[PDB]
């Protein structure tokens, strides 16, 4: 996402994301996660059950929120230049 | 084994101050237009984030610092 | 003045590590909040629907200042809980002006007054409340989307910190964790809603959005569908923060886990700021002209929330046995009445909305003070019940079960009638103040066509009255399981109290038993002022109701 | 041993300069900024060091009615 | 300036700090030592050796007297007499009380001599001292609690402790006058065993040995003879 | 005495920094039409070079003629993009 | 029931808050007469005199600002009616902008009528 | 600010005397396990290249960067007897009438000075000479001091250096305002 923004001209904020998230937030996340004892099987839930609810909520949110976005964001056979 | 809390404090105090200095870099590349009014606002912003820095200095949150006469006094009174 | 207070208090608590120095920092937080009341009180000499200040990012309104002062006083009353010791020792020998002003009493006060109790030791507790108050009084006066977001986070983040400040309780840290994780998801919803507003309107100013909605409301290429869709996501986050069903499962758990001192503040302050902010947003998003715009009115989510909150809050509370879980559900049934008055946007509904919010914030406060005072009262009592032995955090929440209140009428009769007068006000029985609040909300709804919801509301009010009576039956219909401590009155057990004078010379010595230990005056006086307001409102109603009639006369004026 | 600021203000300042130098002189330098704002600018206006006019950052349009020019017309082309 | 030794100032020996009252400590230890020697028979050379040496040092210690001692002792005699119950080990324990933030004294008798053992609250910075140093036992138990739990929580201590400021029935014990720094040096030049504080270290060692010398009865005949050829090595002839 | 052997590597580093600056100044010179390269270029400088291309064909080309040559009116470049905006 | 130095520390903090709240209240009491939210008959006369005395002296009515006309307009929008938000946020005007919400024709009109009065007196004698 | 930056730049590179944290790994390895930076030149070229890069950036910010103090300004001020005959007489006390060859040297020397290769060369030899001087000061620092414990370096950063820096963050823009010296932030230079 940082590169996507730099690529479209938003260098300061794209560099700000780099300095702030990758630089400092994810580092604090790495500290805590490499010191808390984590048994990787107690965090594992039966994901296969939630496929139908993934199917349902994916359609409903996508179908509604997309109409809300403005024309300029969804701007991307005669193609407009 | 328990992990030391100072690891958390290193990341947190960095995370906040690093966000704070980031908010000042626009001021340094906009000084001529900002002039006196911009300076005053930035001084106020610098002052607020400084007071929170003297709080961790005052409490050793970084836990970097913090690294005899006898009370028993006898008196002689003599024979009974 | 709230900002000068936080910085000065922060500097002082930053250079000290002494925990004995907390009671005095809470007293200054009460004096600090008194200067803020003197400043907002003097800022009420104008008529306006609003004045945009500080570049338009803030606004000031007559309704904005009144609520700023109400917030400051509700804050000064909760602060007393941490500014005065829970119990006091009083003797008629030291009760006059000459004594309380020029003489002094000396005794071993530590175990009587709980000097080193937990709530008397956190030094940052007066400061964290002052940062919550700051976010609340900013949310009231926000004129921009970013300002709303930055204010709601300032208030939300400080509520999480207050809920985790008892660091040595497994319950408190659990509750702060539930609050932050469900609160953070609520904030995404508030942020999503504002983002979709700016991305479709090009503006972050509320007045520009109000005018774009004003011009659309007329009975082709750019339908303004986003405003009602954006504000419906936006209100979902604010519905969670006020714990309206369906987004209510978090409040019973968080309110029961954190200490009772803390649940006074957290369970009052966030609703006052969130509900005042929503009222201005409902007034200017109204569709005067019946068009397709009003079919997707965002206010329908509040109508469904209110309907669901009336049912859930009164039905689920029937089987609660924990008093703080009971009171959490009772608050959900009261936001179902607040939410109906907000949803019907009429002159009568707004006046009834303003009354209901103030009086309910005042009465649920009495319900929290009475509970905390009863907990402190049992210091001279003992019990042999096997169930009370196994309770958790018996120091952070002394009263946890409704059965621990059995036969309190036998221990303290007027404290029991204060809790009766307050609970009957929640039921809505006349002549009590809470009747005159539900009367106004029902009359507003009936006058404007909400007959169906009114019948639902009066039905659930019967259901919700069932669990309120169970509390009353438990305090009065039975004999206590708590007996006086036998050692406190042993005839041989007395504590010596010395009366001195100005130049520290003994005036008298006195022998005192546990019969000479009472509740502290700040708690007793506060309880009696609010119980009396609930009981005597029918004789003192003109200034309170007239303030609301004038306030809604301006919001609707022109 | 170590003094107390509110009992002996001058005596604390000497101890802090000697015993907590980085901390003491931080508060000193921070105070010099507030002083330098208060002092030099009036003294500069006393010695006649006038602040430079601002540089233009937009087209400098002059005020008043248009001058009704005559010259450089289509016929001259 | 240097008329008196600062208590707890370093002596030059690491870990050994200047004694607050060196003369009375040494007197207390000697007399206490002489009292425990009566558990030992008269014909033991150990007791005679310890007795003679202890009395020899006891004489030189008593040879020096702090200035104002006669004046101070007369007041202290009366102050004990009229307020004996304040300083009684049977009333206020071996410690002079439990309020460690208040002054604590106790009258102790050894070998026909009277001593007061006053324990003084530690001098700490006001910027770090919470509640004037009153020990924190924890919060009071609150809520529904049993009779037994309240007792083990200390409730009966309400009717026993006192406010540290409550000083009406009590009188302040005034300390003994000290030797001068030059007087201490003269004490050292007589005893001839180094620093005064180092003499107290040896003197309180002689006090501890008597307990072991009595329990083992070192004056009794030889326990285990050397069986023949036990201490024989490789000597010629 | 001076231990020039230890000093030999430092001279190597100075020679490498010299070669980068030496060789980079010359490649840019030739790239820019045997004239010195532009540095802190803003939107104005870039558009000015675009109009230089319009008059001469080279972004660095310079001409002092008062009249623009025929066709100059239609060679104004309007850029077209597919995505960003 | 605090320790030895705790009340002296608190007295200092309560004292700063008192000087803080005390000055804000004093300033807010004076500035509401400017806003028209308090009886201000006295200050209307003192305002009319000074502002007219400035016009006839050729002075800028509200003084000269080292700030840009645009920074003067930002300053003015920040401080207009801001003493009304003192209980939450402190702000003060220290800029010489000319945006003060009032139609300044009256000061000029009264200067003109006062100049025409003095000129006749000089011509009379 | 420069000294703090150079000291901060040694600590940032993990270089000695600020390397005790990564130093203590070799002392607790034990009799069962070992390190992983073993056959890899990557973390060594990553390390040396970050030291060189922290030296070039330190020179960019506080030393001249590529700025050579030009002596061609000094010769202009001193010389005043310009001669069109190529004599190039100088109005100085050690001066005389030089015999510099116009056909051979002056024509050639003037052209080489303005060459794109020569001027670029001096700009990079300047930056190189300055980076190398700082590379010396890193190596000299490692050979001069013992190591600092991790808590002590943390105290240095958080209770000494950063307080001074935040004090200077206040003061510097305050002086630039007091002497009308805020630079323009448009593209000039
Ligand atoms: C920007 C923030 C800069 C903060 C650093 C200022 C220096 C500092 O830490 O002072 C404390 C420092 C430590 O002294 P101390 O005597 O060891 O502190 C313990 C005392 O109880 C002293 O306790 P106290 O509460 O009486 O004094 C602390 C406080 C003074 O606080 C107050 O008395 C009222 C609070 C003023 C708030 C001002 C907000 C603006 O000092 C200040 O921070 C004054 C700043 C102006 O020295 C001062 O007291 C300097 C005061 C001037
Ligand atoms: C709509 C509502 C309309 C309301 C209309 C008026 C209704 C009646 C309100 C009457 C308020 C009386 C306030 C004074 C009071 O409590 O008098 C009895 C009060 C305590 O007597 P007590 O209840 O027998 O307690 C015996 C011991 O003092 C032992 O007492 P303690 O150590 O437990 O605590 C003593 C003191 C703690 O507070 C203070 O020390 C007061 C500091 C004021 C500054 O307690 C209070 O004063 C609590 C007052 C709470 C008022 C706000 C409640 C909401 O008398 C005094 O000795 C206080 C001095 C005289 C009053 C000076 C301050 C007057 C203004 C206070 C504003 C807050
Ligand atoms: C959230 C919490 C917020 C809490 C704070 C609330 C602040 C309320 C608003 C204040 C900030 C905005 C105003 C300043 C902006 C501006 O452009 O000033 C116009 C002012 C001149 O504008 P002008 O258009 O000629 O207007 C006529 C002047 O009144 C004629 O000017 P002048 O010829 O009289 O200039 C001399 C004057 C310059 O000062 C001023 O004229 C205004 C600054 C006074 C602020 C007083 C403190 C705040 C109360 O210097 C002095 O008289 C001595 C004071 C110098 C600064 C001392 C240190 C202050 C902070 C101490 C801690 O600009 C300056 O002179 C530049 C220096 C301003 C520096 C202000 C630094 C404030 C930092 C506070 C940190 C906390
Ligand atoms: C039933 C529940 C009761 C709970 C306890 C609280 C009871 C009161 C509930 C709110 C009532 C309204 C209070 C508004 C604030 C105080 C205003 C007031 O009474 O006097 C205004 C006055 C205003 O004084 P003033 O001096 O600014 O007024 C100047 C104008 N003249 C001179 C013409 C009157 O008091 C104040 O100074 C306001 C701040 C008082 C300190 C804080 C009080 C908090 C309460
Ligand atoms: C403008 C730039 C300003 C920069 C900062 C200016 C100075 C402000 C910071 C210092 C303020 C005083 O804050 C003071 O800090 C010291 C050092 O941690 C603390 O020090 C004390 O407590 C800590 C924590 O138990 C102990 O490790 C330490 O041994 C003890 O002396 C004090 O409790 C605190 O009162
Ligand atoms: C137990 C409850 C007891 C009663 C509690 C409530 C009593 C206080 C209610 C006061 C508010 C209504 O009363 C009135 O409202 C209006 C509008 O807000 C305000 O009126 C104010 O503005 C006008 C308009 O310029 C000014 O001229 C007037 O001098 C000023 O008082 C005041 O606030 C108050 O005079
Ligand atoms: C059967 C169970 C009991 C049901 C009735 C309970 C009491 C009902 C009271 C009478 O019923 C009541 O009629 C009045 C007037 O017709 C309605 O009040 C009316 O006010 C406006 C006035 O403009 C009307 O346009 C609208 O139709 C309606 O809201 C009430 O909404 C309704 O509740
Ligand atoms: C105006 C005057 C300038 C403002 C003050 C400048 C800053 C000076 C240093 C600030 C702290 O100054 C001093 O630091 C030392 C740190 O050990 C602390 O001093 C004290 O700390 C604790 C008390 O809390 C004691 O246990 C310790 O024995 C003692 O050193 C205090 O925090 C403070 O008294
Ligand atoms: C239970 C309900 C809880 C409600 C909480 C909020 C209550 C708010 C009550 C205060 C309302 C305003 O109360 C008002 O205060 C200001 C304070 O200067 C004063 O009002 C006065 O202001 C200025 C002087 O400062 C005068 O020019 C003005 O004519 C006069 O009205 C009066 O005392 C009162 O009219
Ligand atoms: C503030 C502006 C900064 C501008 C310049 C930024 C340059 C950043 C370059 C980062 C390159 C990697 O950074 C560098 O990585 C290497 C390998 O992981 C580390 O080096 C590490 O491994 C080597 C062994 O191989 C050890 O001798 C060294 O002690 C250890 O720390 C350096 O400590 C680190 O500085």
């Amino acid at each position: 996402v940082s590169f996507y923004l730099i690529l479209i001209g938003l260098n300061f904020v794209g560099l700000s994301y780099l300095i702030v998230y990758i630089g400092a937030v994810s580092i604090l996340f790495l500290f805590i996660l490499m010191l808390i004892n984590i048994r990787t099987s107690e965090l594992q839930s039966n994901t296969s059950n939630s496929i139908p609810l993934t199917i349902l909520v994916g359609i409903i949110i996508s179908s509604f929120l997309f109409k809300m976005l403005p024309y300029g964001v969804i701007i991307s056979k005669n193609d407009l230049f | 084994s328990p992990f030391n809390i100072s690891f958390f404090i290193y990341g947190l105090v960095f995370l906040l101050l690093d966000l704070e200095i980031l908010l000042l870099y626009p001021f340094a590349v906009s000084e001529y237009v900002n002039s006196a009014y911009g300076l005053a606002a930035a001084l106020i912003f610098i002052g607020i984030i400084t007071i929170g820095f003297v709080y961790e200095l005052g409490h050793d949150a970084l836990k970097v610092h913090s690294r005899l006469k006898s009370s028993v006094v006898i008196s002689y009174l003599g024979n009974i | 003045m709230i900002m000068i207070s936080i910085l000065s208090l922060l500097l002082s608590t930053s250079v000290t590590l002494r925990r004995d120095m907390s009671i005095l920092f809470n007293r200054i937080s009460i004096i600090a909040l008194a200067y803020c009341i003197l400043h907002d009180t003097m800022s009420l000499s104008f008529i306006s629907k609003g004045i945009g200040l500080h570049g338009g990012l803030l606004h000031i309104t007559n309704l904005t200042q009144i609520f700023h002062i109400f917030i400051f006083i509700i804050s000064i009353l909760i602060l007393q809980l941490t500014s005065f010791y829970p119990r006091k020792v009083w003797i008629p020998e030291y009760s006059s002006l000459k004594d309380i002003f020029f003489n002094k009493i000396l005794y071993y006060r530590t175990k009587i007054i709980n000097k080193m109790g937990e709530h008397m030791k956190i030094i940052e507790y007066p400061l964290i409340l002052l940062f919550v108050i700051s976010g609340a009084v900013f949310l009231i006066s926000t004129n921009d989307l970013v300002s709303i977001f930055l204010s709601i986070e300032l208030q939300s983040y400080g509520l999480y910190l207050l809920s985790t400040i008892y660091r040595n309780s497994e319950l408190s840290t659990t509750g702060g964790l539930i609050y932050f994780l469900l609160g953070g998801l609520s904030s995404c919803f508030i942020l999503l809603g504002t983002s979709l507003l700016y991305v479709n309107s090009g503006t972050t100013s509320l007045d520009g959005l109000y005018i774009l909605n004003s011009i659309s409301d007329v009975n082709s290429w750019y339908k303004p569908y986003y405003l009602n869709f954006s504000l419906l996501i936006f209100s979902i986050g604010f519905l969670f923060k006020v714990s309206a069903a369906p987004f209510h499962f978090w409040s019973p758990d968080v309110y029961d886990a954190i200490p009772t001192i803390v649940t006074t503040f957290v369970a009052i302050i966030a609703k006052i700021s969130i509900f005042i902010f929503l009222l201005e947003l409902v007034y200017y998003t109204n569709s005067n002209a019946n068009s397709y715009l009003s079919e997707f009115s965002w206010t329908y989510a509040l109508l469904i929330s209110s309907l669901l909150s009336l049912i859930i809050g009164t039905v689920v509370g029937l089987t609660q046995f924990r008093i703080k879980r009971l009171l959490a559900y009772s608050t959900i049934s009261h936001v179902g009445f607040i939410l109906l008055a907000l949803s019907v946007s009429s002159i009568e509904s707004t006046q009834a909305f303003i009354f209901y919010l103030i009086q309910y914030s005042i009465s649920n406060l009495n319900a929290f003070f009475i509970l905390i005072t009863i907990g402190f009262s049992l210091y001279g009592y003992v019990t042999n019940n096997k169930e009370y032995k196994s309770l958790l955090d018996k120091n952070n929440s002394p009263i946890q079960l409704i059965s621990q209140l059995k036969g309190y009428f036998y221990i303290n009769p007027l404290l029991s009638l204060s809790l009766a007068i307050t609970i009957f006000s929640f039921v809505g029985v006349p002549p009590l103040v809470g009747f005159f609040a539900k009367q106004m909300v029902l009359s507003a709804a009936l006058d404007n066509g909400y007959i169906f919801l009114s019948l639902i509301a009066i039905i659930t009010s019967v259901i919700g009255a069932v669990y309120y009576l169970n509390v009353i039956k438990e305090i009065f219909f039975y004999s206590p399981e708590h007996e006086v401590n036998p050692v406190l009155n042993e005839s041989d057990s007395n504590f010596s109290l010395r009366i001195l004078n100005e130049k520290n010379v003994l005036i008298r010595s006195v022998l005192l038993k546990g019969r000479n230990i009472f509740i502290s005056s700040p708690f007793s006086i506060t309880i009696s002022i609010i119980t009396n307001v609930i009981l005597l409102f029918i004789f003192m109603n003109k200034e309170w109701l007239s303030m609301g009639t004038i306030l809604v006369q301006i919001l609707f004026s022109a | 041993t170590t003094p107390r600021f509110w009992s002996t203000p001058l005596k604390y300042c000497r101890w802090a300069a000697r015993e907590r130098p980085a901390l003491f002189f931080s508060v000193v330098i921070g105070a010099l900024g507030p002083v330098t704002l208060a002092t030099v600018p009036p003294l500069r206006r006393l010695i006649g060091d006038v602040d430079a006019a601002p540089i233009p950052l937009t087209y400098p349009i002059p005020p008043g009615p248009r001058k009704q020019l005559k010259g450089y017309d289509d016929d001259t082309e | 300036k240097g008329k008196f030794l600062v208590p707890g100032a370093p002596t030059g020996l690491t870990g050994l700090g200047t004694h607050p009252s060196p003369r009375s400590a040494l007197l207390y230890l000697y007399h206490s030592t002489l009292e425990k020697l009566k558990q030992i028979p008269e014909h033991s050379v150990y007791r005679q050796s310890v007795e003679a040496v202890t009395r020899h040092r006891l004489a030189l210690v008593e040879s020096v007297v702090p200035e104002g001692y006669d004046a101070w002792v007369e007041r202290a005699k009366k102050l004990l007499e009229e307020h004996a119950d304040q300083f009684d080990p049977t009333k206020v324990g071996p410690e002079g009380g439990e309020e460690v933030q208040g002054a604590r004294a106790v009258k102790v008798e050894r070998d026909g001599r009277v001593f007061v053992v006053s324990r003084l609250p530690k001098e700490e910075d006001e910027r770090v001292l919470e509640w004037d140093g009153e020990v924190d036992e924890g919060p009071e138990l609150e809520g529904s609690r049993t009779l037994e739990e309240k007792i083990e929580g200390g409730l009966e201590k309400i009717f026993t402790r006192r406010d540290v400021k409550d000083t009406v029935g009590r009188v302040e014990w005034e300390p003994e006058p000290q030797l001068t720094a030059e007087q201490v040096a003269e004490l050292e030049n007589k005893i001839g065993a180094g620093l005064i504080e180092e003499v107290i270290q040896v003197a309180e060692g002689e006090l501890k040995l008597v307990d072991t010398m009595v329990k083992a009865r070192v004056w009794e005949p030889l326990e285990e003879q050397p069986r023949p050829g036990q201490w024989e090595y490789f000597e010629r002839k | 005495p001076v231990p020039f052997e230890t000093l030999i590597p430092y001279g190597i580093i100075i020679a490498m920094f010299g070669v980068t600056g030496a060789g980079m100044a010359k490649v840019r010179h030739m790239f820019n039409g045997d004239k010195r390269h532009r540095w802190s270029v803003d939107q104005w400088d870039k558009q000015q070079m675009e109009r230089d291309r319009r008059l001469t064909g080279h972004l660095r080309g310079q001409t002092d003629n008062p009249i623009a040559p025929p066709g100059f009116e239609f060679n104004n470049p309007w850029k077209v993009x597919x995505x960003x905006x | 029931q605090v320790g030895r130095g705790g009340f002296a520390k608190a007295m200092r903090l309560a004292g700063f808050i008192g000087l803080a709240g005390g000055f804000l209240y004093f300033y807010q009491r004076s500035i509401l007469r400017f806003y028209g939210m308090s009886e201000n008959a006295r200050e209307v006369e003192m305002d009319m005199r000074e502002m007219t005395d400035r016009v006839k002296a050729g002075l800028p009515l509200y003084g000269e600002s080292r700030l840009s006309p645009a920074m003067q307009g930002v300053a003015a929008r920040q401080s207009r009616y801001s003493a009304l938000f003192f209980g939450v946020m402190p702000w003060f005007n220290f800029v010489n902008h000319n945006q003060h919400g009032v139609d300044t024709a009256k000061y000029y009109q009264q200067a003109e009528r006062e100049l025409e009065a003095e000129r006749l007196a000089r011509e009379q004698a | 600010v420069f000294i703090i930056f150079f000291i901060g730049s040694v600590a940032e590179t993990n270089r000695a005397p600020f390397d005790l944290a990564e130093a203590e790994s070799e002392l607790v390895s034990g009799f069962m396990t070992e390190h992983a930076a073993v056959i890899f030149v990557f973390f060594f070229l990553a390390e040396y290249g970050s030291i060189v890069l922290m030296c070039i950036l330190t020179s960019i910010l506080f030393l001249g960067g590529y700025l050579l103090i030009s002596l061609l300004d000094i010769i202009y001020n001193n010389l005043l007897s310009w001669i069109v005959i190529g004599k190039y007489i100088i109005f100085i006390f050690p001066f005389w009438g030089p015999v510099f060859i116009d056909l051979g040297l002056y024509e050639i020397i003037s052209y080489l000075y303005n060459a794109p290769t020569v001027e670029g060369s001096f700009y990079g030899l300047s930056l190189g000479v300055k980076t190398s001087i700082l590379i010396f000061v890193f190596i000299w620092t490692r050979a001069s001091f013992p190591r600092i414990r991790f808590d002590q370096l943390m105290s240095f950063c958080w209770t000494v250096l950063l307080p001074i820096l935040f004090a200077l963050i206040v003061l510097v823009p305050c002086i630039l305002y007091s002497f009308n010296i805020f630079p323009v932030n448009i593209s000039l230079l």
